[PDB]
RNA sequence: UUUAUUAAAAACACAGCACUCUGCAAACACGAAAGUGGACGUAUAGGGUGUGAUGCCUGCCCGGUGCUGGAAGGUUAAUU
RNA sequence: GAACUGCAUCUGAUACUGUUGAGCUAGAGUAUGUGAGAGGAAGGUAGAAUUCCAGGUGUAGCGGUGAAAUGCGUAGAGAUCUGGAGGAAUACCGAUGGCGAAGGCAGCCUUCUGGCAUAAUACUGACACUGAGGCUCGAAAGCGUGGGUAGCAAACAGGAUUAGAUACCCUGGUAGUCCACGCCGUAAACGAUGUCUACUAGUCGUUGGGUCCGGACUUAGUGACGCAGCUAACGCAAUAAGUA
């Protein structure tokens, strides 16, 4: 849940941070992890390519079994970890043999629970089966979109997809984005929405929490000079002209997809 | 507790509605639950389409278990999709005289 | 709820005389084990006002009987209350 | 004496022509059967026992 | 935080708010391309824009210029 | 002289009040069997209808009004048929009917759960009533946060009407209405009638029981009348506004 701090600091005032006391209090399974070194938002040119990163926390990489390929053999949770890398909650799964991973952790999904990954699966969350054996309706997570690839669609915490039909080979999903789109029957999905549903209810509080999540400030394109940014220039304040990036490119309702080779995978998209 | 369970499947399962009636009777009675009256109504005409057909087999059957096996059941019922249609109610008694829909 | 056969088992180990089913002691022991059982249900129902009006009153009716029992014999009071944890 | 919802046959002469329920100052049915009735008409309804309207 | 070396501020940033884009080979950015960053992330995410704790709040105008949708009609390139 | 209604201390009486010992069951409760119910809470589900989306038929209107107009429609509406999405409410039953302390509560099913009504027996043995403060609950609107959003609709936009029309009427329409969790604590929250007792002509309905022989009696409600009595009058009248 969320808990507020209380004022006994400026900086503390507006703190509300998610508090979950059943997750793992030690460290994460050594075998599953990778080195990560921070990137400062620079390409291999060595140029920013993506503006507002940099420092923040040391921080190691889970393996995240998102293709659960281990069909037929069941699993229990061995316990609920914290990730660095990603919003949502992680569950080291223990198979039967003994081999150990993670995968994303679903909101109904505790210690010592048993979870499947195939076919003739029970609909329980944590369990990952191709669509096509999924009842309609049911609430799932972690949608591959090419067959065999693993998990790309609903990974971030509370992230859930409404499973709403068939055509053919295509299952009909409604994503959080407002989205009805095609994805292939035979790709997979995991039952349940995604853990950590109070994520988005948070706040950083002050500057520095930022900072510690490796995000640098940001300076809007109308306290620049004109040569920095399209929104530059003027005797005090002025915008002037239509919102745009710094690149010149414009940031209200102007829509900027170009994909023909995936347009034929999407039904239709909501309006609000 | 006794409960009253009238079953409505599709007529293009109605061969397999035996299965499912000896399926359902095997998981009842191996959780120490009685079966009190199956019945069997067959091919009955719809008052009105469910899911765009006029006709499906009714099956009543009046079971004895308890709220986890009934949980268990429910979901079945919920998953089989042969079953367009369930009714569980509560009876306070058990009821075996032969139902006037047979 | 509870059933007949543990409101029977707390008579009898309540009876102040036979078969009596009466007396302050049962009374209060029954009470009391209605409202330790009702709690499992209003920590699942915090919205049941309509219910939980009848547990306060059953709280009421209890601490009557107690206030009652204790004004007539205390040494009946101090066992009772001794032996239900109040 | 007592009143089901599988006895279709006599629901049918306490509905209506188009599928409502007939009152009980036209029938006579005293209050408590009346309510009994309503029940089971509406579980036979829902059971497509019985038809909601006439013209689905 | 800032005009290294005449300006430290009411300027910038800020937690928070809103709009808008983006279904993943994402949008976006570097690059001639390959290859990258975004991100071994996945819409509770990521980008752009404005505003700037909090409290009470945030009226009217879509004519202009943008943006979004529409295509009946008018006009209209190479080509032929 | 009377009085100074007063106070104090002794003595006497025990009807009542106070304090006490014992006992009793008639007030108040308990156990046991049946019964009715839109009582509450959490889930699920059904069918009619609206709105929207996409198609088929089809063509020149639809819609609306006291009349109109705004609006929608030749980019093909409205109508008709077929599919899909979504939200909300639950026609008939339906009833001065029921349940709830009030506020309130209607499709159906399950789970959890409160009270009541009723028969008899056994039991406790005054355990009672009321209640300042206190606490709890408490329509609708409203507020916070996060969802949802079909219809309706404050605000708002336009069209009419009008001298004007910041309205009534018309076409639209956002908050809100719906959900979760918290506030708010107010209503002609009314029976304009505090709660709880007992007693006082009667007549006719109705809901849930019960006991007898289709009726009779009795119970707890819920209604219409109508004596005595009460009332300024209106009226109330065993569900009192009568008698206490």
């Amino acid at each position: 849940p969320i808990v507020k701090a209380k004022p006994t600091s400026p900086g503390r005032r507006f703190v509300e941070k998610v508090v979950h006391p059943h997750l793992y209090k030690g460290r994460p399974f050594a075998a599953l992890l990778e080195s990560k070194s921070k990137t400062g938002g620079r390409n291999n040119n060595g140029r920013i390519t993506t503006r507002h990163i940099g420092g923040g926390h040391k921080q190691h990489y889970r393996i995240i079994d998102f293709k659960r390929t281990k069909d037929n053999i069941p699993a229990t949770v061995e316990r609920i970890e914290y990730d660095p890398n990603r919003t949502a909650h992680i569950a080291l799964l223990k198979y039967a043999d003994g081999e150990r991973r993670y995968i994303i952790a679903a909101k109904k999904q505790a210690v010592g629970d048993t979870v499947m990954s195939g076919e003739a699966s029970p609909i329980r969350p944590g369990n990952c089966l191709p669509l096509k054996n999924i009842p309609l309706g049911t609430v799932i997570h972690n949608i591959e979109l090419k067959i065999g690839k693993g998990a790309q669609m609903a990974r971030a915490a509370g992230a859930s997809v409404q499973l709403l039909g068939r055509d053919g080979i295509y299952a009909i999903l409604r994503l959080r984005s407002g989205e009805t789109r095609r994805v292939h029957v035979n790709c997979r999905a995991v039952i349940g929405e995604v853990s950590n549903t109070e994520n988005n209810l948070k706040s950083l509080g002050k500057a520095g929490a930022s900072r510690w999540r490796g995000i640098r400030p940001s300076v809007r394109g109308v306290a620049m000079n004109p040569v920095d940014h399209p929104h530059g220039g003027g005797e005090g304040r002025n915008k002037g002209r239509h919102p745009t990036s710094p690149w010149g490119q414009k940031s209200k309702g102007l829509k900027t997809r170009h994909n023909k080779r995936t347009d034929s995978m999407i039904i239709r998209r909501a309006k609000k | 507790r006794h409960y009253e369970v009238v079953l409505l499947v599709h007529p293009d399962q109605s061969d397999q509605v035996v299965g499912m009636v000896e399926r359902y009777i095997k998981l009842v009675q191996d959780n120490n639950g009685i079966i009190h009256r199956l019945e069997d109504w067959g091919r009955r005409q719809l008052a009105y389409p469910i899911n765009k057909i006029h006709k499906a087999h009714y099956v009543l059957f009046n079971i004895e278990t308890n709220g986890e096996t009934l949980a268990e059941l429910e979901e079945l019922f919920r998953y089989n999709d042969a079953i367009i249609r369930s009714l569980v109610m509560r009876r306070d008694d058990a009821i075996t005289e032969e139902s006037q829909l047979a | 709820m509870l059933t007949n056969s543990d409101r029977e088992q707390i008579i009898a180990q309540y009876q102040r005389g036979e078969n009596d089913t009466g007396s302050p002691e049962v009374q209060v022991a029954l009470l009391s084990a209605r409202i330790n059982d009702l709690q499992n249900h209003f920590k699942a129902h915090k919205a049941d006002h309509h219910s939980r009006r009848g547990l306060i009153r059953m709280v009421n009716t209890r601490r009557k009987l107690l206030d009652y029992l204790k004004g007539k014999d205390l040494g009946r009071y101090t066992t009772l209350i001794s032996q239900l944890g109040l | 004496t007592h009143i089901d919802y599988k006895d279709v046959e006599l629901l049918k002469q306490y509905i209506s022509e188009n599928g409502k329920i007939v009152p009980s100052r036209i029938t006579g049915t005293s209050t408590k059967y009346q309510r009994q009735l309503a029940t089971a008409i509406k579980q036979a309804r829902y059971l497509s026992l019985l038809p909601y309207t006439d013209n689905h």
